[PDB]
């Protein structure tokens, strides 16, 4: 562990997140722990969506995640669907779902 | 305009699904996601600091922000991840 | 003067397929024109805001990010256009 | 087959698909006309039109979902203008 | 003008309540509900009186708005009587149970 | 420090009726009262959770009106009249 | 004694205080001198619009003092202010008197 | 602990309706209103500045924010009022 990311055990870039927090007009100062915590949250939520999107890709015999699979992952997960309730995923389409009363 | 996190997204993908790729358009979606969530959390963290007349955003403001912004179950996981990272970072100091 | 009525370039079949993607089994003939009105209001709202962004920056070309910002003003967050 | 069967097969097809459903060039002409009413001599990046199209289609499809629920609530299978108007009213899109 | 059924009484009640601005849930019961709910999230929470009042103003405004939408949903189905299905439709479209 | 319970029942039929009336409703099914209780409980639980989050963040033990106003903003509701 | 920024701008709302609140919020690294004059002018203009409408509604019910009810009637009877304030709740505001036509007697 | 504008809303009220008072509850609403609007405008002016890599909020960011945030005629009149005030101030 040499970079701040490594020291935190993260892949996401602590140093960069720190600089973004400082340049963003968020407060007068940003403590050293903030970008570490924020990077870690970003990294974990990124892993959630990737886990789930990779699962959707595999269910359809694909080995490459496309926007469809991100949409399926989000919309089929109650928690991600709540988090991203006002998000539109370009080229994501919608979930296959027909109202029961409409079926023969 | 917006910040790119592609390299990092790729690394996370390699850990969770080592033999799965990701398309260029899907990467664009992932970069929008990361920027969105960054902005939400930082925004609320700034609000919290101002409400409490604190000049500094600390890890406490990020954590409260996460608890406010995420649904409860997902928040629990995020908080445990943030806390673990800060702990590791502070340890080998 | 000149007829400016490009909203009628949005076809009945396009509207039907949107409805089908929306799970709709059957459509009244009166829905096509209703749809056109509601689309035109939506686009007018977003484009008004997108051009406000563009003008503010003293640009003459509307970018994808201008649109993304305009959509965020209407409470919609669009992913995929930040590159 | 029965119009019902045809309609159901269409739902299945377009719910599986992600491609945009409005013709590209007619959508583009519509955006350009609306922009010209606000300011002449404006031009769109092509990705700007596409963002607008992705947003517009997403919006309409969501609106059709709610409209559909409103028809079913009234024990119809056929959506009508009153169904759109109820949905948009509850959404807060119209007074 | 109809004369003095449950409908005529209901209509005078609408006029009376749409004219006034007072809160319609009893205050002490509302307060006890607030305190009960808080009892999970934390032992030994106190509420400022005005915090309870804020919660009450917001809650009633919310219910009243939801009743308005519910009412439109009943009317859409050619009814005058609101039913749980009406509340559920309103909520789904509003995005509260989507 | 008594253990409060079942206080949702304090939201009575006549209270709910008055609210529906203010909402322009002419007739009410018997099943609406229990539905409305369930809806209100969810709304309140959500708002109170966020309010208390602001309270604990500030290391207070007293929920203030501004904690509630912030909490509501967080649900997309802006409440006027409590900023003093 | 120095003439106030408000006086100089033709305003009642406080230009100097608005400038200060703009800086305290950390909205940007710098806040230009014209920003608070413009902002104060807008806030004053909106405030006049609403008070003008609410005062009329106070008069329409034989009242000489504006209460929340009047602010609410003023806002919701005005298409643009109702849209501006679409997600706002006015405490002790009530609702507009309005019954759906199908519920009334023929 | 939100900002009070009570003195200023009183003065404005006296210009518009010299005849008429305002209860303290009503003043509490008006204060919430002014704070809310300040925050919306300032927040949007801040985003505009950041989008455009500008270090400074100027009257141009406020004007654009106003146009974005306020509907229709309300925006046109607000923009005219802001512009007038800056014209008067600059002269004076
Ligand atoms: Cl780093
Ligand atoms: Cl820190
Ligand atoms: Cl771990
Ligand atoms: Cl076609
Ligand atoms: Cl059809
Ligand atoms: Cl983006
Ligand atoms: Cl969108
Ligand atoms: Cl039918
Ligand atoms: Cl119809
Ligand atoms: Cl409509
Ligand atoms: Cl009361
Ligand atoms: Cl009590
Ligand atoms: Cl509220
Ligand atoms: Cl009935
Ligand atoms: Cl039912
Ligand atoms: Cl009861
Ligand atoms: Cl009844
Ligand atoms: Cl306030
Ligand atoms: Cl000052
Ligand atoms: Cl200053
Ligand atoms: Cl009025
Ligand atoms: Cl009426
Ligand atoms: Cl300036």
């Amino acid at each position: 562990a040499k970079s701040r990311s490594s020291r935190a055990g993260l892949q996401f870039p602590v140093g960069r997140v720190h600089r973004l927090l400082r340049k963003g007009n968020y407060a007068e100062r940003v403590g050293a722990g903030a970008p570490v915590y924020l990077a870690a949250v970003l990294e974990y939520l990124t892993a959630e969506i990737l886990e789930l999107a990779g699962n959707a890709a595999r269910d359809n015999k694909k080995t490459r995640i496309i926007p469809r699979h991100l949409q399926l992952a989000i919309r089929n997960d109650e928690e991600l669907n709540k988090l991203l309730g006002k998000v539109t995923i370009a080229q994501g389409g919608v979930l296959p779902n027909i109202q029961a009363v409409l079926l023969p | 305009r917006k910040e790119s996190y592609s390299i990092y997204v790729y690394k996370v993908l390699k850990q969770v699904h080592p033999d799965t790729g990701i398309s260029s358009k899907a990467m664009g979606i992932m970069n929008s996601f990361v920027n969105d969530i960054f902005e939400r959390i930082a925004g609320e963290a700034s609000r919290l600091a101002h409400y409490n007349k604190r000049s500094t955003i600390t890890s406490r403001e990020i954590q409260t922000a996460v608890r406010l912004l995420l649904p409860g179950e997902l928040a629990k996981h995020a908080v445990s991840e943030g806390t673990k990272a800060v702990t590791k970072y502070t340890s080998s100091k | 003067k000149v007829l400016r009525d490009n909203i009628q370039g949005i076809t009945k079949p396009a509207i039907r397929r949107l409805a089908r993607r929306g799970g709709v089994k059957r459509i009244s003939g009166l829905i096509y024109e209703e749809t056109r009105g509601v689309l035109k209001v939506f686009l007018e709202n977003v484009i008004r805001d997108a051009v406000t962004y563009t003008e503010h920056a003293k640009r003459k070309t509307v970018t994808a990010m201008d649109v993304v910002y305009a959509l965020k003003r209407q409470g919609r967050t669009l992913y995929g256009f930040g590159g | 087959y029965r119009p019902g069967t045809v309609a159901l097969r269409e739902i299945r097809r377009y719910q599986k698909s992600t491609e945009l459903l409005i013709r590209k060039l007619p959508f583009q002409r519509l955006v350009r006309e609306i922009a010209q009413d606000f300011k002449t001599d404006l031009r769109f990046q092509s990705s700007a039109v596409m963002a607008l199209q992705e947003a517009s289609e997403a919006y309409l499809v969501g609106l059709f979902e709610d409209t559909n629920l409103c028809a079913i609530h009234a024990k119809r299978v056929t959506i009508m203008p009153k169904d759109i108007q109820l949905a948009r009213r509850i959404r807060g899109e119209r007074a």
